[PDB]
């Protein structure tokens, strides 16, 4: 399969705004293919982590919290 | 006169003025910024302003990204705010959030009349003094659950319910028999689903009768807090000119109560009660008090709900349904039998059933046939597992006629010629009403449980049974 | 078959008692629970909603 | 010198700043006293108890009348002490609020007399009594299966229809006919309606020339309903003290206690704990119910009404109460329905004093032989119920024939019911009422009927009730 698909990696020990900015680097990678014409699949594992990273990148920035604490 | 940028945090700007010419609340502010050099970004941005800050610095909530914006640009005040188009040249066209086209069809010029947004609700001496109902030509609402002329009417329905041509036929009915535009003004749900509805109100052919107006998901909270107002301000025209009984449609209410919310944390608010902005019914209010009957006109309003995890006790639904008259439920099931609209006929209620507003006759004849479809779910598991031979015999007569009720509350749309053929049909309410009550007492037990399905009238329900069988 | 008829309906009479008497337990131990969930919902949504006005000041 | 200056006002809430080093101590009562100087200004008297120190030489108070009115800016007199109260024999008959001045049109209560602080330390460990001793309260069903404390907190769970003022204004007459004893009303938080109700079932119940009422209630703001079971309680404790006599202390719904601290103390801007509580409030609880003690020269016994929100005992209003109940007394709607007054249930109410240290060997025999009685006729019922009340057998027969007994000798006449069937009310002592429902559960009185048993006082007297039918 690794001769038409891209990996995108944005592991635990990374810090929090590499997994808040993984999604939107995968689609920009999928937006260069579709609006050529090309047929892009992004399978976003996990967008919960995502959420808690991004509850994470807010809170420390001293915004204010909302529902469970997010933002 | 002229203002400079201060703070940018996601969706607010503040924007600091020179003393003695602050803007006031709910103007539209603008930014349009050339790039000086390859280091910055071109930006065309509109900024409704929000809050008064002290040290003459001005809090307002952007329409689109912030994405570029330096600290220090120059921001022109129009004095006004969000100035929308107005009047027949908006029938036919799909609109952004700051009244703009967004469909390829042409610009509307400068001259054009252009309405502010922000208006109070119309007041106390202005309304109507009766409750008048809306007839839409549509069984399952003109029997089991009217609609008022000016009220605000509930649908729960998802998908394969077949909502946009239940919206349709709601258009197309009340542009042809009343003379009454439409808008549809659909607030951050789902970019897929407003094309596909685009591509179907141009096939249907009714388009040329609503304006559009689309702000979605992809939008700032700012465009999805607005939209359901500017869809509005494009039908108060028609109410308070054309004197028309204007309907108007928006996707999903609850967007407009949680664009607030995603807004109010950002512009300093202490949180409320569920995590929504202290200001939830007042802005609810003002949505949702202007869409009022006026003496002169009416604006009735359609209105999708998705109840987040079906629970109808978060404040945001107990908010919109204060609000709300009628509910037009669309079930899954009643679309895997055939029965187009697919409206449960047991669980949509409305305000307006009541004989002092309805009349007697019509308020006998539906709450009986209330009352049958209510015994044939009660034995939905006894047949489905028992079996239909065993159950008694005035039992198997409340199933035999709830058949042929739960039938007749179809309809061949106008909507769906172009897919079926058959030229659809207009219902009165004295005519629906008549053939209930002949359904409902006896008259028709001969005719099978077929020619009862997808017909307009009841004589059309003999019309088809003579071309059948017997 | 008169004796085997009045044991059928007083055995059927006990096991809708045994499983009335199983009912009400469980319902009194889900109403311990409930209470147990009550009290941590309302916590948890007092805390959550001053930890967001403690944010401003 | 001690003159303020409002700053703030929001809500209750009002902050006065003094001078440096004239600060007022915590729990002060500051009176504000103006007289309007023009038409724009409005007259106020309004009394202010300071509850923080913020800086800045200035002071945040809690409101005991409504702010509306208060100018930025305006004098305010500082009194040198907490809330004074008046204590003594003058109170004895009078309606009072939490600042101590009588509500009633009888009379104002001379400058020159005792006034004694609200906010008091709890009394020491070296003062308080050794022993524990019992409270005969002359009903038979409190003082045999859920026996008072001299010093003890006792819980009312009954509600509206059950009798609970009937319980009230008997265990004010018998206490003040037996032991000499004063006893203090405080009704924490509630309906006016229902105060005027009592005073005047009190009044026309005679029992009030002997009792002292406090209301603070509900139309007051929540820094008075958090200070009204204090002043009815700085009232109990002259006669503690001073008398040194056995006192009453009535604190109907102290769950309004609870939640009145729980909102002063969120007008005061502090972080709730668990369940909206008052982060304060098992110490609010105790500084309240340390002070009901028995000391070597009295006691203060209290009788208290409880809430129990949403009908758990686990919620902390209800489970920081419950850890300083000494009895609970559980009135039942179906008892007094049955027509057995009072309406206590003999099977929920428990005590911590029934024991056989305390109380003795003979009342606890005979009185869990009571409990395993009724507890036996009760399992009975469904019994008669599918089998009729034959052929049960001669021993449960005999369990429902003797328990019978047992539950309609538990109702008394009460000096209170005079006024209503006329008949004159007993004070049955707890050795009387012990040897009566031993010779009961002997056998000993089996062949009187059973409606002889009923609304009598003692053993000797149920033979002429039966003698006359």
């Amino acid at each position: 399969a690794l001769d038409y698909t891209i990996v995108v990696t944005a592991s635990a020990s990374q810090p929090a705004p590499l997994l808040f900015l993984a999604p939107y680097a995968g689609v920009a990678m999928g937006e260069y293919f579709m609006y050529k014409g090309k047929h892009v699949l992004v399978v976003y594992d996990d967008l919960s982590k995502q959420a808690a990273a991004y509850r994470e990148l807010s809170l420390l920035l001293r915004r204010p919290p909302g529902r469970e604490a997010y933002p | 006169t002229r203002g400079r940028v201060i703070q940018v945090m996601g969706p607010v700007v503040d924007v600091k003025f020179e003393n003695g010419h602050l803007p006031a609340i709910y103007n539209a502010l603008k930014i349009q910024h050339k790039a000086r050099n390859e280091n910055e970004v071109d930006i065309d941005l509109t900024l409704e302003v929000a809050l008064h800050l002290g040290d003459d610095t001005v809090r307002t909530i952007a329409m689109a990204s912030t994405d570029g914006l330096i600290r220090g640009m120059e921001v022109i005040d129009t004095g006004a705010p969000i100035s929308v188009p107005v009047g027949e040249v908006t029938l036919g066209r799909v609109f952004n959030v700051l009244g703009e086209p967004i469909d390829l069809e042409g610009d509307i010029p400068a001259d054009a009349r252009r309405d502010p947004i922000h208006r109070p609700a119309p007041k106390f001496e202005e309304l109507a003094t009766e409750v008048e109902i809306l007839e839409t030509g549509i069984k399952v609402v003109d029997l089991l659950a009217p609609y008022i002329k000016g009220g605000k009417i509930g649908l729960f329905g998802g998908a394969g319910v077949g909502k946009t041509v239940l919206i349709q036929e709601l258009i197309h009915n009340i542009a042809q028999e009343h003379g009454g535009i439409s808008v549809f003004a659909g607030v951050g749900e789902r970019t897929r689903e407003g094309n596909d509805l685009y591509h179907e109100m141009k096939d249907s052919g009714v388009i040329s009768k609503t304006a559009m107006v689309f702000g979605q998901m992809n939008e700032p909270p700012g465009a999805r807090m607005r939209v359901a107002l500017t869809g509005l301000t494009m039908a108060e025209y028609f109410r308070d000119e054309q004197g028309q009984d204007v309907l108007l449609f928006i996707d999903n209410i609850f967007r407009f109560t949680q664009a607030g919310s995603e807004v109010s944390a950002l512009l300093g608010r202490m949180p409320s009660a569920v995590g929504y902005q202290p200001t939830l019914a007042t802005e609810m209010g003002q949505l949702q008090e202007r869409i009022t009957s006026t003496a002169k006109g009416s604006i009735t309003s359609i209105q999708a709900i998705y109840v987040p995890a079906d629970d109808y006790t978060d404040p945001a639904p107990a908010t919109t349904f204060s609000h709300l008259d009628a509910t037009t439920n669309l079930e899954r099931k009643l679309a895997e039998m055939g029965i187009y609209p697919a409206v449960d006929p047991l669980a949509s209620t409305s305000r307006a059933l009541a004989p002092e507003i309805v009349g007697e006759e019509h308020y006998q004849v539906a709450r009986k046939v209330q009352q049958t479809l209510q015994r044939y779910k009660e034995l939905q598991d006894i047949i489905a597992i028992l079996g239909m031979d065993e159950l008694s015999d005035e039992d198997k007569l409340v199933v035999h006629r709830a058949r042929r009720i739960q039938f007749f509350l179809s309809q061949n749309f106008h909507v769906a010629e172009q897919f079926t053929g058959q030229p659809g049909s207009y219902v009165p309410v004295k005519e629906t009403v008549r053939g209930f009550k002949e359904i409902l007492e006896g008259k028709y037990d001969h005719l099978p449980e077929d020619a009862f399905r997808l017909v307009g009238r009841i004589e059309e329900v003999v019309e088809k049974a003579k071309a059948m069988g017997v | 078959l008169l004796d085997a008829k009045a044991s059928e309906h007083a055995a059927r009479m006990t096991a809708m008692k045994n499983a009335t008497d199983n009912a009400n337990e469980l319902i009194r131990t889900l109403t311990l629970s409930y209470n147990r969930a009550r009290q941590a919902a309302i916590t948890q949504e007092i805390t959550e909603i001053v930890a967001g006005a403690n944010a401003l000041q």
